[PDB]
């Protein structure tokens, strides 16, 4: 009782300026009035709405709402904040769903905040940069091993509908639990997902997903879905990135997801149409290449000097029929360092996750990359490319050979759902395979005999597994007792 | 501060009220009781201190009883 | 509340100057001295006390300077227990020559979608008693299920047999809207309904609510039935605690009726001739039709793609709003198989092993398998032929031309036109059917066998009398 | 609880007769792995 | 877990209620005596903040 | 200037005294009083562009209590 007492416990009116309103319609408002306006300055309406001031025109100026238009109508009354947009920044929005704004909507209260940080700002120059050096560890057997990632870097994963892109993401973030839970802060990693155009079931089936594996306590969602209108959708983005960024000034790590790139561009267009300006191919507006260039040149390394900071990307995109030389993709497959393709045919094959690994790169060159897993994937790589060459035909010294070590390293890097693995582990599965211990058995039981043997490493050497991680390297003493456990095993394993 | 006061008096008028709001509402009972029904519903029926503890035996017991033993 | 008078019109849409008390938007205003009610809506305020407005009827014989009455709110339609059995218009108005509905309360067309926090995310499995559907991509209770096809690939016949399996022993109530379709199959649905027993004409006893607009009615009218039938089933979930199954055909009609008044709205077109604003006003509409932690919806909707194309901006926007998808095609249509259902191009939501089991799951993945593998010989079988393949070859090309055919299946509603008698399988029959022949246990059965039968046990008899 | 098993060679274990003992053994090969498995994913000391 | 939970249910229906009764009391008892008196009085005020005002060019 | 009811023309001269101090340099102000019921009471008040809001729209502030 006495609480809303106090609530109400804790009133100024002072001039502003203002302008009346001359046309609605759309979500567009033609503005008469205000002289003493900033470009691309936030201004508020009668009710309560607020909006963005873009267009400034010798006789009206041109705003855009954030959100419903139904309460404006001819003759209103507009005020002027005097601050260009900006949002809340800091630490206290882990474990909070968040709007485009930076207001809560899980229910749980206000977000006590202290400071505020642009939405739009420029990338660091040449300067205060410095070379990609360490790892980012994902969980994905194919992607550790073949596609490498560094702390810094921007790649892409594309691919039609019904592929399985969010999967991957969602994999990668739950990984990073086992370092978190640590002691130091050099190996932490933060992150932040934005959902652009999604509906709300979705992101809510996604959010329980999230928090029953203990993975909430060190990530931020911010949600703009497909009711909400458009300038939000267009917003979104950078008020992440502006959330990410601050963390990379004070040297810790973090990492950001856009989901459905293609999903802004179609709200940009919307918004940009009603403010008649002219189209430009499918009716896209001029520049949307400048729309994403200076989103993505925002991740960076930064050297010692400014605190050693990194923060990394991962875009998602939509393809129509497999169409990877239409407009959007082709902009920004020239902006990324590498890309991840997803196939259907691949996908119905059996081929879980479908990584096409004849096309997918990383412009990296394994300069981040653990001194362990370099030994046993730089000699798989040799393996899958002569066995791509030949074992398509739509003799026993050579070519049966080559398939029969094709069809089982193919079957090796199939993987489920929701379960990655550690590094070492990865190492020693690949281990078994690579050196020939399995090219006797029908190719059909690879899976089940990964998974007993995974389990029975787990449990009765755990002290084995500590000098890989340690060691960063194998040595002669571990080659000579992987060769025993394995053969031992594989010989008790016959079921 | 003059509508704040007069919504504090009406605030202090509430807690003068013996119990419960001073409109009870002729569907505020129904609809709370609905709700509990839902939640009961959905979270199963509990009573207030019972706890049952019932014991299964070993179950599915594999021995090395076969004619060859 | 205050008057107005026309200063234009042109085709469906007319502009009012008012002295004083300019409306706000969406509110709906009555036109004076015609001998039957004409309704128009508010969307925009253009400046020097002028407003644009969207009729809702025919607008033949109004001349300049005639008078407009407000109303002060937006279109409210009779809600409650007393619309079943009984079928409405646009704008709430009976049809069925049987008087007024005398309801208690009313409500407003537009309102806004559920929050957050009101979601829910239990899954479950419904059983619909045909074979492709449960075998590859099963649908859900409290879920939105979409059916994509061209023109006479047969959606409506399918609608129709959903209807006709799930629909009798469901133990709720339904709604039924049709958007911008033939009025014929209005009034057979009718009749057939009156015969059945779902609509009884001397009782209380009735489970069905019909909201019709037809293709006979101008572009405003079809713009706004959908939000009609979607008031009358939010109603039944909000209010009174029930499950609601709502079936919508061709709402398609929906996107297209929007785009003939575009223009004269005076916009600029985007691509291919659409509006700009597409995928906002789909999205205002679809997020309202969901399940809260208050009741339970289940949706059908028929979906059409214009000019055998799925590229084409109206149906690549909907693929985002469905949680289980069936698409059709003429090529297997014109093969003879009937559902022409494309096995490699539908899926759903719950096709995951800890919700269906792993033996439908592996069952499933081996079928899409064994399909896929046939797909890629297709080149060398069309030009060389089929004596250049190996044995490999051959027994996966007669084992995926003996799995086709067992996907057809005979429908009871289509009893009538093709002198057949309906079937309906279980989920286990089906199972054990598919996981047989992936055995190779019927090798040494004729191809034609596995046409046009229900289960397993019938193709080896209709192969014994095959002799 | 806690457990005290002995440490068996599987290999040695096969050349211990096996004349009309085969099908045991594969019984025996399943317990002894899946046990062990499950016993290991819970931990022995009692929930907090 | 469900005790619990179904007591702070209870609180938050009551917490809403309360709250809307004092919205709509503060409407209701808002009359129109009430107004040109609580008026007058801020004719004197208002015009005193306006003074205020005026004093910081 | 408008108001909920018609204010007296005594108080008026008063506001012309103070409205005049507000304009300091410029020319005579041009007044029109408006009687607007709707609203519960207050005044508000428009010079040029400026813009003072004195009215029962503060119970969009006391309601803002049950957000926070
Ligand atoms: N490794 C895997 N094993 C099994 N199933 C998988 C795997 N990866 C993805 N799937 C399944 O693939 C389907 C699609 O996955 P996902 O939701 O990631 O697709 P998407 O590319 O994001 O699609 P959309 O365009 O609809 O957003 C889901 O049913 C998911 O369970
Ligand atoms: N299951 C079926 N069995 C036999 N014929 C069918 C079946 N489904 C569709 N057809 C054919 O399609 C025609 C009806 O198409 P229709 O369902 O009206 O297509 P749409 O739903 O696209 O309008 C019928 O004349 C019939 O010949
Ligand atoms: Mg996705
Ligand atoms: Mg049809």
């Amino acid at each position: 009782s006495s609480i809303l007492e106090e609530r109400i416990l804790g009133t100024s009116v002072d001039l502003e300026e203002t302008g009346r309103v001359l046309s609605i319609g759309d979500g567009i408002a033609r503005v008469h009035g205000l002289r003493n306006v900033q470009a691309e300055e936030m201004v508020e309406f009668s009710s309560g709405l607020k909006g963005m001031s873009l267009n400034l025109e010798p006789d009206n100026v041109g705003v855009v709402v954030f959100g419903n238009d139904k309460l404006i109508k001819e003759g209103d009354i507009v005020k002027r904040t005097g601050a260009i947009v900006d949002v809340p920044v800091g630490e206290e929005l882990l474990g909070r769903v968040v709007d485009a704004l930076g207001n809560a909507i899980d229910g749980k209260g206000p977000i006590g905040s202290k400071t505020r940080r642009r939405v739009g700002l420029k990338a660091p120059g040449i300067i205060p940069r410095i070379s990609v050096r360490e790892p980012m560890q994902t969980g994905i057997k194919a992607v550790d091993s073949l596609v490498p990632i560094g702390r810094g870097q921007r790649e892409l994963i594309i691919g039609d509908r019904q592929t399985g892109k969010t999967s991957i993401a969602i994999d990668t973030i739950i990984n990073q639990k086992r370092f978190n839970d640590g002691t130091d802060e050099k190996k932490k990693l933060y992150c932040i997902y934005v959902a652009i155009g999604q509906k709300r079931s979705t992101v809510a089936q996604l959010v329980k997903r999230l928090t029953d594996a203990d993975a909430m306590k060190y990530t931020i969602v911010v949600s703009a879905t497909a009711s909400d209108a458009a300038p939000l959708q267009y917003l979104a983005p950078y008020s992440g990135c502006s959330m990410g960024e601050y963390f990379r000034d004070n040297g810790k790590h973090a990492l950001i997801i856009y989901d459905d790139l293609s999903k802004q561009a179609v709200a940009y267009r919307q918004m940009s149409l009603l403010l008649r300006r002219p189209p430009g191919r499918e009716a896209y507006p001029g520049d949307v290449f400048y729309l994403h260039s200076r989103l993505l040149e925002r991740a960076a390394k930064m050297n010692d000097a400014f605190g050693g900071g990194s923060l990394t990307a991962l875009p998602v995109i939509e393809t129509q029929a497999g169409d990877v030389s239409a407009y959007i993709p082709t902009n920004v497959i020239s902006i990324t360092d590498g890309q991840i393709f997803l196939e259907t045919e691949l996908f119905y094959k059996g081929i879980r996750p479908a990584i096409n690994v004849g096309l997918s790169v990383s412009r990296v060159g394994s300069a981040a990359q653990t001194r362990a897993m370099k030994q046993v994937a730089g000699t798989m790589k040799l393996e899958l490319a002569q066995y791509r060459e030949v074992a398509a035909f739509a003799l026993d010294a050579a070519t049966q050979q080559l398939l029969s070590r094709g069809v089982r390293l193919t079957e090796l890097l199939k993987q489920g759902q929701y379960a990655p693995m550690a590094i070492e582990e990865q190492v020693a599965v690949i281990y078994a395979g690579v050196r020939g211990y399995l090219d006797k058995l029908e190719p059909s039981k690879i899976t089940k005999f990964e998974n007993a043997f995974l389990s029975h490493v787990i449990s009765q050497h755990q002290a084995l597994l500590g000098k890989i991680r340690a060691d960063g390297k194998i040595s002669e003493e571990t080659d000579a007792k992987l060769k025993e456990i394995v053969t031992n095993f594989l010989a008790g394993f016959e079921a | 501060q003059k509508l704040f006061v007069d919504k504090i008096r009406e605030y202090r008028t509430k807690r003068q009220t013996s119990g419960g709001p001073v409109d009870a509402g002729p569907e505020y009972q129904q609809d709370l009781d609905r709700e509990l029904f839902k939640l009961k519903q959905m979270y199963g029926k509990a009573d207030m201190n019972t706890f049952p503890n019932f014991t299964f035996e070993d179950p599915k017991f594999e021995a090395v009883e076969k004619p060859q033993s | 509340a205050a008057t107005g008078r026309i200063v234009a019109v042109i085709g469906a849409v007319v502009d009012v100057q008012f002295d004083e008390g300019l409306p706000p938007i969406l509110n709906a205003l009555e036109v004076q001295g015609r001998e039957t009610r004409l309704v128009l809506e508010v969307a925009q305020h253009l400046g020097e006390s002028t407003v644009r407005t969207i009729a809702m009827d025919g607008t033949e014989g109004l001349v300049r300077g005639q008078k407009v009455l407000d109303s002060g709110a937006p279109i409210k339609i009779p809600v409650g227990p007393e619309t079943l059995g009984r079928i409405m218009n646009v704008i709430g108005e009976p049809i069925d020559e049987r008087g007024p509905i005398k309801t208690k309360q009313f409500a407003a067309i537009h309102a806004e979608a559920p929050e957050f926090m009101e979601m829910s995310v239990e899954q479950e499995i419904l059983v619909t008693g045909i074979k492709v559907v449960d075998l590859l991509a099963p649908y859900a209770k409290g879920g939105k299920i979409g059916l994509f096809g061209g023109a006479g690939v047969g959606k409506t016949v399918l609608i129709m047999e959903l209807i006709n399996n799930v629909a009798k022993a469901h133990g709720g109530y339904s709604v039924f809207a049709g958007v911008g379709e033939r009025t014929r199959e209005g009034n057979d649905l009718y009749h057939e309904m009156i015969e059945s027993g779902v609509i009884n004409l001397k009782d209380a006893t009735s489970k069905v609510a019909l909201v019709y607009g037809q293709m006979n009615e101008p572009p405003g009218a079809r713009a706004r039935v959908a939000l009609t039938g979607l008031t009358v089933a939010e109603y039944f979930r909000d209010q009174e605690g029930q499950d609601v199954l709502l079936f919508i055909d061709n709402i398609f009609r929906f996107t297209q009726a929007g785009s003939e008044v575009s223009a004269l709205l005076g916009r600029i077109p985007s691509a291919v001739g659409y509006q700009p604003t597409l995928a906002t006003d789909m999205g205002t509409m679809q997020e309202r039709i969901t399940t809260t932690k208050k009741g339970s919806i289940t949706s059908v909707q028929a979906i059409y793609v214009p000019a055998d194309d799925l590229t084409d901006p109206a149906p690549a926007t909907t693929f985002a709003h469905l949680d289980a998808t069936t698409v059709l095609s003429r090529a297997i249509a014109e093969l003879g198989i009937y559902p022409a259902v494309d096995p490699l191009d539908s899926t759903s939501r719950i096709m995951d092993p800890n919700i269906v089991g792993s033996e439908h799951y592996d069952v499933a993945r081996g079928v899409q398998k064994i399909l896929q593998d046939y797909k890629s010989l297709q080149d060398i079988i069309a030009i060389l032929g089929m004596d250049e393949l190996s044995e490999e070859d051959k027994l996966t090309v007669s084992r995926a031309r003996k799995i086709q055919r067992f996907l057809s299946q005979p429908f009871q509603v289509a009893e009538v036109f093709t002198g057949h008698l309906g079937k309906l399988v279980p989920l286990k029959e089906t199972i054990k059917g598919f996981q047989q022949i992936l055995a190779g246990e019927y090798d040494h059965l004729p191809e034609q066998a596995f046409y046009m039968v229900g289960p397993i046990e019938e193709a080896v008899a209709k192969a014994d009398k095959l002799a | 609880r806690k457990l005290a098993l002995k440490a068996i060679d599987w290999v040695a274990f096969g050349e211990i007769i096996p004349r009309n003992q085969k099908a045991i053994a594969n019984s025996l090969k399943s317990w002894n792995e899946t046990l062990s498995t499950r016993l290991a994913a819970l931990p022995e000391k009692p929930p907090a | 877990d469900y005790h619990i939970s179904v007591q702070n249910m209870m609180r938050q229906k009551e917490q809403e209620h309360m709250i809307r009764w004092v919205e709509k009391h503060v409407v209701q008892s808002i009359s129109a005596q009430q107004e040109k008196e609580t008026i007058a009085k801020c004719i004197a005020d208002l015009k005193l903040l306006a003074k205020k005002a005026q004093a910081q060019p | 200037v408008t108001t909920a009811s018609p204010l007296d023309e005594a108080t008026l001269t008063e506001l012309k005294t103070v409205l005049k101090s507000f304009l300091s340099k410029g020319q005579i102000l041009k007044l029109e009083v408006k009687v607007d019921p709707s609203i519960m009471g207050g005044m508000i008040v428009r010079i040029g562009e400026k813009y003072v809001d004195m009215s029962a729209k503060t119970k969009i502030q006391k309601l803002s209590r049950a957000m926070r």
